[PDB]
């Protein structure tokens, strides 16, 4: 577990100090939820600039 | 098409980038076409001179 997400290591060899965010060594199973339940999308309107 | 989901910033940004790349490619095609492909005035003048 890492920042509220679950990452499954997929490297065939031991990995140490490799963050769960790296897609090469981790899977990051996207949390399946009841899609019928209308989960609200909190949208931070923070005027971005098309380079971020 | 049917997607009750929420679009990520990265997917939208990448699609925007490739759309802009396609638009720029079309614009450059128009640029290198007009200057080297399409012409009516001087062609008509040379045709009239030949006639």
């Amino acid at each position: 577990s890492y920042f509220g997400k679950n990452y499954i290591s997929k490297s065939l060899s031991p990995i140490i100090n490799i963050l769960p965010t790296v897609t090469d060594s981790w899977y990051e199973l996207v949390i399946t939820l009841p899609e019928s339940v209308s989960v609200i999308a909190t949208g931070s309107d923070t005027a971005y600039g098309t380079g971020w | 098409n049917g997607s009750l989901l929420v679009p990520t910033q990265n997917a939208v940004y990448d699609k925007i980038v490739t759309v802009d790349a396609a638009i720029a490619t079309a614009n450059t095609n128009i640029t290198n076409l007009g200057t080297a492909k399409a012409d009516l005035s001087y062609v008509n003048t040379q045709l009239s001179a030949d006639q």
